[PDB]
RNA sequence: CGCGGGGUGGAGCAGCCUGGUAGCUCGUCGGGCUCAUAACCCGAAGAUCGUCGGUUCAAAUCCGGCCCCCGCAACCA
RNA sequence: GCGGCCCCCUGGACGAAGACUGACGCUCAGGUGCGAAAGCGUGGGGAGCAAACAGGAUUAGAUACCCUGGUAGUCCACGCCGUAAACGAUGUCGACUUGGAGGUUGUGCCCUUGAGGCGUGGCUUCCGGAGCUAACGCGUUAAGUCGACCGCCUGGGGAGUAC
RNA sequence: CGUAAAGCGCACGCAGGCGGUUUGUUAAGUCAGAUGUGAAAUCCCCGGGCUCAACCUGGGAACUGCAUCUGAUACUGGCAA
């Protein structure tokens, strides 16, 4: 049931003495489309070992996020190094509007009306980190309420 | 029974002395080829060398139970350890 | 079972190490300094120790297992022996670092220690030149040193029991990875912000160390005995 | 040869559709548990997904054949 | 930027206790002032040092490094210049936020038992937490959390050059 | 705006910007309401007519503005203590 994407996969290089070795990175991205997302970076020889050793670690450390019926609660804004992304919540219909690593997280984890924009520096890895903090740092109603002691309708 | 820990532990440091160089009364619980460890009623038991039990003749005179006089150098020698010198207090004698 | 404040005054629960060792974090646990000892409190103490004891209580009641972890020179010997008088496993020497994230590599040093004793004992086989034959046995006397304590473990433990939090904060770090609780007893120079159970008292005194110990076997008996 | 469907640790079922992760039940060996057996617990063992291939960075899944299985098929004095 | 000692004139800073004024404050375009060294002008002074210059060497060459000399200059008085990697490469002012080891300079208290102990102000060096940072690192003297005002940036070269 | 471009070499200071706390008053900023105006077309909403659409067209909303009047006194400003 959970969903996977492969985002980005890029060959680095180590110059050890006799010349370069390459290997690849993957970044994917696996959500169950209901609330739950993790990302995991894994690294290897080939790209087959890579993603697959990326899969494995974004299976766990997966995270669990406040939904409201495929959109957002509230406008939030994520930062991890920089990259600044900005996401709002938008009505049934409008689709996912995202750049492209945003675009991925947002699809796995459920998000189906979101307008998104991605500010500084765009590098896939960083976007990623970003979108997912400025999701997880999203409060609902319900905790909202408990967090300052009275009821829903009383904060509406 | 709020016995106050206050209470209690100004008890205690009317008992047992804490300052550097005072001769304490400590109980060998156990003897090891190098090592004997003394306590006292401070942090931590003293793991104190065997050399310094070993008398001219080189005997061990002591066996596990026994009250050795040991002179307090330092409570807390940065890792909790209780330096005892007994050793320095045969200087008294 | 319980412990009292006299008795805890008593193995010596009160001191903590040198002033400017401290960790901040501690402040609320300390009482005072004497000497430019620390001194905690142990009106602290006493309820978080029962407060601790209540859940261990409660694993051990659903068949939990419950690993004993201190290796200081001071505890090796101590928690050894108080986790096998009540069925349970412990770690006396050192923390192989990924002893639980990387379980599965010390599940297969597991299976080699078990192949490795079973030849030397059910094997008994020796018959290997007596030189190849003796030094396969140093290899089974050095893992059988290291990993006496949990190779029956068989899974995951369920709570963590750990001696000077300080000295062995790359075990806390696992579990709190893992999601295992963690009861420590964390002295003054220690962070209690990687406990989820803090029974804040001294961790160097063989004295104190085999009072927190007796009242957890006891307790963990109780729970299992039900 | 007709059409359809199925084949997955020794047995019974998820997994297949969307391509990346082999799970649930019984059985078997051992241990804890029980006075003991038995039941029960901790482990552990056991399929390469019928096979042949094709695709694809990568297949239990996607493509084809063969092999069977199950079901149907208007025609026996 | 300031380094022998002494005198005369003079500026600021800090502390203790108390009294007094009663928002009198912060920042500041333009403006004004100060501003290392070199340099310029007039007039002195000139021991040492030393651009330029002379000579000897080294070198394939040596308009340099090295050696022997040596003028301006370095010094004084009075004017001018107004620039430096003028750097903490970090504008000024205020508030808030865990700790440790020190240096220096005040002051209060306790047994000063003997240079001790315990507080409390100013300035200052190192280490380090949260946090921040692109990273290095910064970390109560912030590059953290904020507020007021000012200066400056907009790819590299052309060029801090032309007019 | 430490090292990537970017903190004047430093200071004093006029114009300017900003202003601890309390009370009263004022009502300038601010806020609320009302009134006048903000041409028609255009853009937007609901409709109507060309076989549909482009196009045309009815009503509305809007025109984020300005001025006047009437109220509010939290904040900012003025005045007084
Ligand atoms: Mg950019
Ligand atoms: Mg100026
Ligand atoms: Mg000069
Ligand atoms: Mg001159
Ligand atoms: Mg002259
Ligand atoms: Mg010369
Ligand atoms: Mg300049
Ligand atoms: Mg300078
Ligand atoms: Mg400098
Ligand atoms: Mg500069
Ligand atoms: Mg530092
Ligand atoms: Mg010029
Ligand atoms: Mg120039
Ligand atoms: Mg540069
Ligand atoms: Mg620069
Ligand atoms: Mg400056
Ligand atoms: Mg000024
Ligand atoms: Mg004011
Ligand atoms: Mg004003
Ligand atoms: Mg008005
Ligand atoms: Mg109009
Ligand atoms: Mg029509
Ligand atoms: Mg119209
Ligand atoms: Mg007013
Ligand atoms: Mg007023």
């Amino acid at each position: 049931e959970l969903q996977e994407k492969l985002i980005a996969v890029n060959r680095v290089s180590k110059t050890v003495k006799g010349g370069r070795i390459f290997s690849f990175t993957a970044l994917t991205v696996v959500g169950d489309g209901n609330g739950r997302v993790g990302f995991g970076y894994g690294k290897a020889r080939e790209v087959p070992a890579a993603i697959q050793k990326a899969m494995e670690k974004a299976r766990r450390n997966m995270i669990n996020v406040a939904l409201n019926n495929g959109t957002l609660q509230h406008p939030v804004k994520g930062v991890h190094t920089g990259s600044r992304v900005f996401m709002q919540p938008a009505s049934e219909g409008t689709g996912i509007i995202a750049g492209g690593a945003m675009r991925a997280v947002l699809e796995v984890a459920g998000v189906h009306n979101v307008l998104a924009k991605a500010y500084g520096s765009t590098n896939p890895i960083n976007v990623v980190r970003a979108t997912i903090d400025g999701l997880e740092n999203m409060n609902s109603p319900e905790m909202v309420a408990a967090k300052r002691g009275k009821s829903v309708e009383e904060i509406l | 029974m709020t016995e106050s820990f206050a209470q209690l532990f100004e008890e205690s440091l009317k008992e047992i002395e804490t300052r550097p160089g005072s001769i304490v009364r400590g109980v060998v619980v156990a003897i090891d080829k190098d090592v004997v460890l003394v306590d006292a009623g401070l942090k931590s038991e003293s793991a104190i060398p065997a050399e310094q039990f070993k008398n001219a003749q080189g005997e061990l005179e002591i066996q596990v139970g026994d009250e050795v006089d040991v002179a307090l150098d330092a409570v807390e020698d940065g890792f909790g350890e209780t330096l005892l010198s007994r050793e320095k207090a045969k200087r008294h004698e | 079972a319980t412990v009292s404040m006299r008795d805890m005054l008593k193995a010596g629960v009160h001191f903590g190490h040198q002033t400017r060792y401290w960790n901040p974090k501690m402040k609320p646990f300390i009482f005072g300094a004497r000497n430019k000892v620390h001194i905690i409190n142990l009106e602290k103490t006493v309820p978080m120790f029962n407060e601790a004891l209540a859940e261990l209580n409660k694993i051990a009641s659903r068949k939990g297992k419950i690993l004993f972890v201190g290796t200081k020179r001071a505890a090796s010997e101590a928690v050894k022996d108080a986790a096998l008088s009540c069925d349970q496993f412990f770690v006396n020497h050192r923390w192989l670092g990924g002893m639980l994230t990387n379980w599965k590599t010390v599940r297969q040093s597991i299976k080699r220690l078990k192949d490795l004793e079973t030849q030397s004992q059910d094997g008994t086989f020796d018959k290997l030149t007596k030189k190849e034959a003796l030094m396969r046995t140093r290899e089974l006397e050095k893992l059988e040193n290291s990993l006496g304590g949990i190779k029956d473990m068989g899974g995951l433990p369920d709570a963590l029991f750990v001696i000077d939090a300080d000295h062995e904060h790359i075990a806390i770090k696992e579990a709190n990875n893992l999601g295992i609780p963690v009861f420590a007893i964390v002295d003054t120079n220690s962070d209690p912000d990687g406990v989820d159970f803090v029974i804040p008292g001294n961790d160097d005194a063989i004295r104190a160390v085999t009072l927190y110990l007796g009242a957890v076997a006891a307790t963990v008996r109780e729970g299992r005995s039900q």
